[PDB]
């Protein structure tokens, strides 16, 4: 069988791309998965500093690159610095 | 991780992976293939996991398949200088920037050889043609070694894990050899999707870390086929 199989259409804004799929997702099991990935990898007062910091953080960052993530993060509940640093994660640790 | 490029005997391309990561027990229920559209159409396929835009595993029907392998290498703080400062790119988001703009094998193997990242990476590129086959080992500037196919040399397959190819293999994390010795015993003459996914089985190819196993050929887009492993 494999994994499920989604479309993301291209065409539509990239905050809305990826809401179609979440809809298949419990949103607990996405949201203890981040906690999972960030807690245990990334110390308290440091996840602290890149949420007080994470729109000078975005600014950098491609526009559709955290676009997708912002229009998740929003549909989530989850905080737009922790939607980042997951999308981060290879980046954060790989050196 | 694991990346294995190789050619067969009648002159087509075949490309498979694993992903070796950790948090496996939240990850294997989030693993998704995608299939990004335009126009209606096919663009192109990847494998990610939920949440995560970008793709280290992806597939460009009719053109090259992509996947990368982690290289960890520098300090930290040449990240952080190179993401802040310089604007590089992610290493996930180039994979996927490069099936949606990249129209031809060619041009593939040269953004992701040439485009500034933030980190290192091992990006192994399968096309639709004989020979179209490469390792980018990248630095966060440009490419550090190129390492193509070369089957009429003795050089039909490549196997790239997370160390560099010109130099040994550490004897505790030594994934390369039995994927090379189960490729030889294979042999190029029996070469097919289901062989390679064979080899991508064998431990400690496929260890405990092992979350997906993917196996794809750009020129049978169709056949495109991922299964989540559970190692025990
Ligand atoms: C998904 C939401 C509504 C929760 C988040 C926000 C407010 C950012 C949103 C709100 C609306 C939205 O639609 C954009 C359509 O534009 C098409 C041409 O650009 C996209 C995103
Ligand atoms: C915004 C981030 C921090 C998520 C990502 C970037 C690329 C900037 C990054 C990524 C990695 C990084 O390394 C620092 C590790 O922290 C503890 C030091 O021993 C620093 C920064
Ligand atoms: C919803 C949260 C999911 C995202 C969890 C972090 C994903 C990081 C994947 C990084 C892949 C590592 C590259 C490699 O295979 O070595
Ligand atoms: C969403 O998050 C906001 C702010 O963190 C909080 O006030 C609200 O209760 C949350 N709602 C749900 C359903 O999680
Ligand atoms: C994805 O889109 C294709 C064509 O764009 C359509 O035929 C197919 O049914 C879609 N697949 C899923 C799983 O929705
Ligand atoms: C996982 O670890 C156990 C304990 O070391 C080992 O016996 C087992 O073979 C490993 N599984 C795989 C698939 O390597
Ligand atoms: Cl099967
Ligand atoms: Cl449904
Ligand atoms: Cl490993
Ligand atoms: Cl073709
Ligand atoms: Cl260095
Ligand atoms: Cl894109
Ligand atoms: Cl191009
Ligand atoms: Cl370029
Ligand atoms: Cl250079
Ligand atoms: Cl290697
Ligand atoms: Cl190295
Ligand atoms: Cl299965």
């Amino acid at each position: 069988p494999g994994p499920p199989l989604f479309n993301v259409s291209l065409d539509v804004a990239p905050e809305l791309r990826w809401l179609p799929v979440l809809r298949h997702y419990d949103v607990e099991l996405v949201r203890a998965a981040v906690a999972q990935v960030i807690g245990d990898r990334v110390p308290k007062w440091v996840l602290a500093l890149i949420e007080k910091g994470a729109l000078k953080l975005e600014r950098l960052l491609p526009p559709p690159f955290t676009a997708e993530i912002r229009g998740m993060c929003d549909f989530l509940n989850l905080s737009l610095a922790d939607g980042l640093l997951v999308n981060l994660a290879y980046e954060y640790s790989a050196f | 991780c694991t990346s294995i490029v190789a050619q067969d005997s009648r002159g087509h391309v075949y490309h498979g992976r694993n992903l070796d990561y950790p948090y496996g027990s939240i990850l294997r229920k989030l693993t998704v293939d995608v299939q990004f559209l335009k126009n209606g159409q096919i663009a192109f396929t990847g494998t990610t996991f939920i949440g995560y835009v970008g793709l280290w595993t992806g597939q460009s029907p009719h053109k090259f398949t992509v996947s990368g392998d982690e290289r960890d290498r520098g300090w930290w703080w040449e990240n952080l200088v190179a993401a802040l400062f310089l604007r590089h790119s992610p290493i996930s988001w180039l994979l996927r920037t490069t099936l949606s703009e990249a129209e031809s094998f060619e041009a593939a193997v040269y953004r992701l050889a040439k485009t500034p990242l933030i980190a290192d990476v091992y990006y192994i590129v399968g096309g639709t043609n004989p020979r179209e086959g490469v390792v980018i080992t990248r630095n966060r500037d440009g490419p550090a070694d190129i390492w193509p196919l070369d089957p009429l040399k003795g050089v039909w397959f490549l196997v790239e894990t997370n160390y560099d190819h010109w130099k040994p293999a550490p004897e505790e994390d030594d994934r390369r050899t039995p994927a090379i010795k189960a490729l030889n015993a294979t042999g190029q003459a029996k070469l097919s999707l289901e062989t390679l996914f064979q080899v991508l089985s064998v431990v400690p190819v496929y260890n405990n870390y092992t979350i997906y196993t993917t196996v794809m050929s750009a020129a049978s887009p169709d056949k495109y086929m991922t299964r989540i492993r559970n190692p025990s």
